[PDB]
């Protein structure tokens, strides 16, 4: 019971931790688009 | 939560080197473009 | 002050010399005969290896010991372990939802790691 | 793997990232007879009935109530003897066990502190790491933006 709860806890923590990687990554990827688009335009 | 923060420490501490090392190499390439673009400008004075 | 098997408050506690942990004699003596090793550390341990080391105020209305008290004890044992079996089943199901969602995130990161650096690379190439 | 918790100072981003994680999940999709009766008792939600007999009984019964009567006597004498040895000690036996419970309680809350300290101690080490690298990332981005405009102004 408790030995599985350790796996549950470590996962959920690391999941939402890994989830924040995406939030960061997505906004930087987005920044690269408008930058290049507005530059390639002119 | 102790075992959480214990684990969070060990997986995070390794991820940082990888984060930095990527940006480090990302920076190295950026420096090259900077390092060459000057030279073309420098060669404007040679023609004059 | 407690036993490290049942969750008791032992009447004859005995400590093992391989892993310092106090167990109630009956319960540790049963484990060694089942499989001769220490339950916690899984180290070699025998009955001779063990080293031997409480007041409950019987209620004022102490018939009930045969009928009411004994009934409650086997109710409380029954409905707890059943509910504990229910808890173990959900932890394994919630495990599967954790690992799947984790691996789902891994694929996003891997997909976005190719996306970002190539978008950054394109900006470096644009200058030229 | 890397996502700085202390340094990164919204709920919309959790809701956003949840949807992207959700879309990638759309894609992937030892005892004897004792255990049998115990599991059946818990599942059915019914405890086995005990002897509801000693309490009621009835006078002028028969040979059956002659037994039931004689049961009530011996247990009432055992009862009255079982109340005598309790009252002899009285409250001394009770308060002696009350003291044991206070020694048992304080031990738990000592472990609550030991866990509290080491848990905050781990987080304390993480904090410094977060602030170390967060600066280094800040340094990187500044240099990144410098090139970005530098390369333009050369061309």
């Amino acid at each position: 019971l408790d030995s599985l709860t350790k796996k549950l806890s470590t996962v959920m923590y690391e999941r939402d931790a890994a989830k924040l990687v995406a939030a960061q990554l997505l906004m930087e990827k987005n920044e690269d688009s408008k930058d290049l688009p507005k530059s390639s335009q002119q | 939560m102790c075992s959480t923060l214990c684990h969070h420490s060990l997986p995070a501490l390794i991820e940082g080197q990888r984060k930095y090392y990527a940006d480090y190499y990302a920076y190295r390439q950026e420096i090259r473009s900077l390092e060459g673009r000057r030279k073309r400008l420098q060669a404007m004075l040679n023609s004059s | 002050m407690l036993c490290a098997i049942s969750g008791k408050v032992p009447r004859r506690p005995v400590l093992s010399p391989k892993s310092r942990t106090i167990f109630e004699k009956s319960l540790l003596e049963q484990y060694v005969k089942d499989t001769g090793n220490d339950p916690i550390t899984n180290e070699p341990l025998s009955i001779e290896e063990i080293v031997e080391i409480a007041q409950q105020a019987s209620l004022t209305e102490s018939i009930p010991n045969l009928l009411t008290s004994l009934q409650n004890e086997w109710d409380a044992i029954m409905l707890e372990n059943f509910k504990l079996r229910s808890t173990l089943d959900s932890l394994t199901k919630k495990l599967s939802t954790v690992m799947y969602e984790r691996d789902a995130a891994k694929l996003v990161a891997a997909q976005l790691l190719m996306e970002k650096n190539e978008d950054s690379k394109d900006l470096p190439k644009s200058s030229q | 793997m890397d996502g700085l918790s202390f340094v990164d100072k919204p709920d919309g981003y959790k809701n956003e990232i949840d949807q992207l994680v959700k879309k990638e999940f759309a894609n992937i999709k030892a005892d004897n007879s004792v255990s049998t009766l115990t599991n059946a008792l818990y599942t059915e939600y019914l405890k086995q009935r005990n002897n509801k007999k000693r309490r009621t009984p009835d006078f002028n019964d028969d040979d059956d109530t002659l037994f039931l009567e004689e049961y009530r006597r011996k247990y009432p004498r055992i009862d009255t003897s079982r109340y005598i040895p309790n009252e002899s000690s009285e409250v001394s036996l009770l308060g002696i066990v009350d003291s044991y419970l206070k020694h048992q309680e304080i031990v738990l809350d000592t472990l609550l502190p030991q866990t509290v300290s080491n848990q905050w101690r781990i987080n304390n080490d993480y904090i410094r790491q977060t602030c170390t690298i967060v600066e280094e990332m800040n340094i990187q981005q500044r240099k990144q933006i410098n090139d970005l405009e530098i390369y333009r102004k050369r061309l």
